[PDB]
């Protein structure tokens, strides 16, 4: 009895459509950089220049 | 351009005798045309260098 069920019976659903993405992708750090904390940036050149008087 | 350059020569009178005749003759000239070329190229930091003096 049963028939057939033309189909091959199996999970309707598939994993995808079922996962949820976080909004936010982390990224690698690299070692620190404290030049700027130790003395501080003056910017008073300009760029195409040569030398700093 | 082209050319004319007719021609054509006469003899002594006589009543039987055969008639002379004239003609031309064509010819043409040609010139060729002649294309050149010159260019210019410049940078960034050249230019600001230049500009600089």
């Amino acid at each position: 009895n049963f028939t057939a069920p033309v189909t091959t019976p199996s999970i309707p659903t598939p994993i995808q459509f079922l996962q949820t993405w976080l909004p936010g992708f982390v990224k690698v750090m690299t070692a620190a950089r404290k030049i700027d904390e130790i003395i501080g940036i003056d910017t008073v050149g300009s760029w195409e220049d040569q030398e700093i008087v | 351009q082209g050319i004319v350059e007719p021609a054509g020569t006469a003899v002594e009178y006589g009543d039987h005798t055969n008639i002379p005749l004239t003609s031309w003759n064509a010819n043409f000239e040609r010139r060729t045309i002649v294309r050149g070329e010159l260019g210019m190229m410049v940078g960034t930091l050249e230019e600001g260098r230049a500009s600089a003096i």
